[PDB]
């Protein structure tokens, strides 16, 4: 309304939603396996 | 006067802000 | 007979308030979420002759804007802001809006999105160099340090646009962004200036600040209100089943 | 020209 008190009004909210699962890229520890077939990728990549 | 008389006046209207004007 | 309306609102206002609170304890878990305050105020009828009917109404004088416990997630993104402090950001309609969900995430291109909504620094809304290690500084400096390049490189990017403005002098949207009061936009103009004495601190993401003991206190209080109403509307109309047989002659 | 009864116009609403 029209403006010492407080404001009127009346806002409802409608409850809550999950937008956006994230998965968190930040660079794991490395586990030694003595098999010459593992690699590990040091810093921002993939394999194809 | 009392509640309950006889007037030849229509009351005025009932009016409730929610806020003051 | 109009006596068991006036419970009634009562009654009816009742559930309006359950539902903010069940708003607000629907997002105990939502980050940078501002609780709804909800009040009840009375309005009494103006007119003849005896003033004894005061029925209620409910509203929500704007949102709590205490500060809620800090989340220290490894990000460094994710920014948390000294008390009254806004990141400004691109609303829907082309237009300025404060937020404190600091989660901020970079899109294919390089856009700084918050929510879906582009952040907006001191040029406007910032281009991040595609893909890059984005740091932010204590008052908002953005650093960012391209894959494969040599690390003397950190070339700053940009500064975000930190708002100061109290919980009097701000109205939340319809799209749960929230803006300048009409008052505040006459007295401190339209878009607000970045104040440089706003402290952010990176890798901390801010969450709600649902009190618990209140939502319960509320929800207590709520129920017996409601009851007792309940109670008046049926003592009202009893009262008034036995009152309509004077009419027999 | 009355208008609705009982509960809609029993309720405190601003005037439009």
């Amino acid at each position: 309304g029209a403006q010492t008190t407080l404001p009127s009004g009346l806002q409802i909210g409608t409850g809550v939603r999950p937008v956006a699962t994230e998965r968190l890229h930040s660079q794991g520890n490395l586990s030694q396996t003595n098999n010459s077939k593992d690699v590990a990728i040091k810093g921002q990549g993939f394999f194809q | 006067g009392v509640p309950g008389a006889l007037s030849n006046q229509p009351a005025p209207p009932n009016e409730a802000p929610i806020a003051t004007p | 007979d109009h006596a068991i309306y006036t419970a009634m609102g009562a009654a009816s206002q009742t559930l309006n308030q359950q539902a903010v609170t069940a708003s607000n304890l629907a997002n105990a878990s939502t980050p940078g979420f501002r609780a709804q305050l909800n009040a009840l105020r009375a309005v009494p009828v103006d007119g003849l002759s005896l003033a004894t009917r005061t029925l209620v109404t409910a509203s929500t004088p704007g949102a709590d804007m205490t500060p809620g416990q800090l989340d220290y997630t490894s990000r460094p993104l994710d920014v948390a802001l000294q008390q009254d402090g806004w990141l400004v950001v691109q609303a829907a309609d082309g237009a300025e809006g404060y937020t404190r969900n600091g989660n901020i995430q970079v899109g294919p291109t390089g856009q700084l999105t918050i929510q879906g909504h582009p952040v907006i620094g001191e040029g406007g809304p910032i281009t991040v160099p595609e893909g890059s290690e984005i740091t932010i500084a204590a008052d908002g400096t953005i650093s960012a340090l391209n894959p494969g390049d040599p690390p003397n490189t950190v070339a700053p990017v940009g500064r975000l646009k930190l708002v100061k403005a109290e919980g009097n002098e701000v109205q939340r949207s319809d799209d749960g962004l929230f803006r300048l009061t009409a008052e505040a936009q006459a007295e401190r103009g339209a878009v607000l200036a970045a104040d440089p004495s706003i402290r952010i601190m990176s890798g901390v993401l801010e969450g709600s600040n649902v009190k618990p003991v209140e939502a319960m206190t509320d929800m207590i209080a709520n129920a017996r209100r409601f009851e007792m109403q309940m109670k008046v509307i049926t003592s009202v109309d009893e009262n008034e089943g036995r009152a309509n047989q004077l009419l027999s002659m």
